[PDB]
């Protein structure tokens, strides 16, 4: 029994952990046999950082202006190219600790697990979901940027996340392994604000049916509810709408409880109209929307 | 403001 | 900025967990060095763990009784002991992997990380705090046992917690890495129930200030109180009481924001009485209890190891 | 209830 904000081991990222240097700016890059990933804002200098034209600074560099140290030893940098956002460095040694792995684009609403890194050690690790705004609420700070995130499913690692900026709410914004950013952002200073920030509805029902497995009832209610008439209501909390798609996701923990999808939906309409009045719910007084049906299941029953 | 987290 | 429920890296101790095997009961191990550590009540069949007497059962084992296996390596047992509630099995090779470590007993309220395991294999990691009444609201299923707590001490791994089993109301129990419980429990499958919850106090006032250092800022107010008058509501609300060693571990972080420690606790001190008046504090409605100062030193500053 | 020592069977 038991739920927790649970992030998968971190060895297999670690051991691909790297510092980037260019000039006096410095991040994490990602080793993954000859290559090394990082954000490409590390060949900006401390001016130039408001409108940098990527494609012109990097056609500036030489193979040793990017200095990488894996630890004690530096890497011999033979090659260089940009892609998207993210920079590519080809190394004369292939990481001897690269894990199986793979490059994954997420949708919002889904949950990884991020190794935060500083001068390409690691600080720790928590866990993270995509945001319906396309930010994640991660915990960051100057020297974070090439940070990842990534799930261990199975006994492969797929990376989705890599780590670049911060906006001025204190969320953070990130692209993909290929280098695109997730929602409209850009990695310049200039001035960008995430739009308003919903709840992850489908995560929020996961998480009730956790609650439910682990032995807690006090929440449900003997009601149903049309999934029309739920958006109709989730809509005005900041929710965000319900699909088709997410009701057959929940199936499965629909099954395994015995209450229908849309009588839970019920249950959460109560709840965002009640508050929980001194009560908590797998030891929180929030509707927490940071795990997936798949989280749930993964942690429930195995 | 917009911090693009580099470290210098 | 922000601020996450932040574990520490696991990578080195990923590469010391082993699965054990004694019959049909399996569970996970932690192989240091040329030694297996695991649970005693491995050794117990499913029929021996109501009222189990370790000390015969154990007297009926040799050393290849024990299945030790360390991925698709099988590891030779070559000696077994019992110290308390873990057995320690010796083999005939050292951990490779074996990083730098030591064995340490923690306080009540010191907080750790869980590598959870399951046949001897790492499935997920989470930090966690040993609540004053010993007991730990982990996140464990059937064949968890043998995971460990640790922290990473600069750059030493200390191995804290070793878990054995989950209790009625769903919470859960272990020993330390030389077998001893934590808590008023005792390994086998009977009525157990644990004293008395209460907050952790000196972590709350942290998570006050990490949330003070992110701009969370409208719980404080113009009040000071003292150590004996807030400690008068605190046993009242079943908070831990407040000392002055908790006060001076929080130094650092009441010169760093330029809220004294005792300001702080006027505001904890209203926070009880009147509630949190439909806020939140650090995206939480509850008063979160499981970061230490340290911790949120490490966090806030980016410490790395 | 009683306690579960969370040991797993073969």
């Amino acid at each position: 029994s038991g739920f927790r904000k649970m992030a998968f081991p971190s060895g297999k990222v670690e051991g691909c952990m790297v510092q980037v240097t260019c000039g006096t700016t410095t991040l994490n890059g990602l080793w993954l046999d000859d290559v090394v990933y990082c954000p490409r804002h590390v060949i900006c200098t401390s001016e130039d950082m408001l409108n940098p034209n990527y494609e012109d600074l990097l056609i500036r560099k030489s193979n040793h202006n990017f200095l990488v140290q894996a630890g004690n030893v530096q890497l011999r940098v033979i090659g260089h190219s940009m892609q998207n956002c993210v920079l590519k460095l080809k190394v004369d040694t292939a990481n001897p600790k690269t894990p199986k792995y793979k490059f994954v684009r997420i949708q919002p609403g889904q949950t990884f697990s991020v190794l935060a890194c500083y001068n390409g050690s690691p600080s720790g690790v928590y866990q993270c979901a995509m945001r319906p705004n396309f930010t994640i609420k991660g915990s960051f700070l100057n020297g974070s940027a090439g940070s990842v995130g990534f799930n261990i499913d199975y006994d492969c690692v797929s990376f989705c996340y890599m780590h670049h900026m911060e906006l001025p709410t204190g969320v953070h914004a990130g692209t993909d392994l290929e280098g695109n950013f997730y929602g409209p952002f850009v990695d310049r200073q200039t001035a960008q604000a995430a739009g308003t920030d919903t709840t992850i509805t489908v995560n929020v029902l996961a998480w009730l049916y956790a609650a439910v497995i682990n032995g807690d009832r006090w929440f449900l209610n003997r009601f149903t509810t049309t999934l029309n008439d739920f958006n109709l209501v989730a809509m005005k909390y900041n929710y965000e709408p319900l699909t088709q798609d997410h009701v057959d996701i929940l199936g499965p923990l629909s099954a395994q409880t015995g209450i229908a999808v849309l009588d839970m939906c019920a249950s959460l309409k109560e709840l965002l109209q009640n508050g929980m009045n001194g009560r908590t719910i797998l030891g929180s007084a929030l509707l927490e929307d940071e795990f997936t049906p798949f989280d749930v299941v993964r942690q429930c029953s195995g | 403001a917009v911090k693009l987290q580099n470290n210098e």
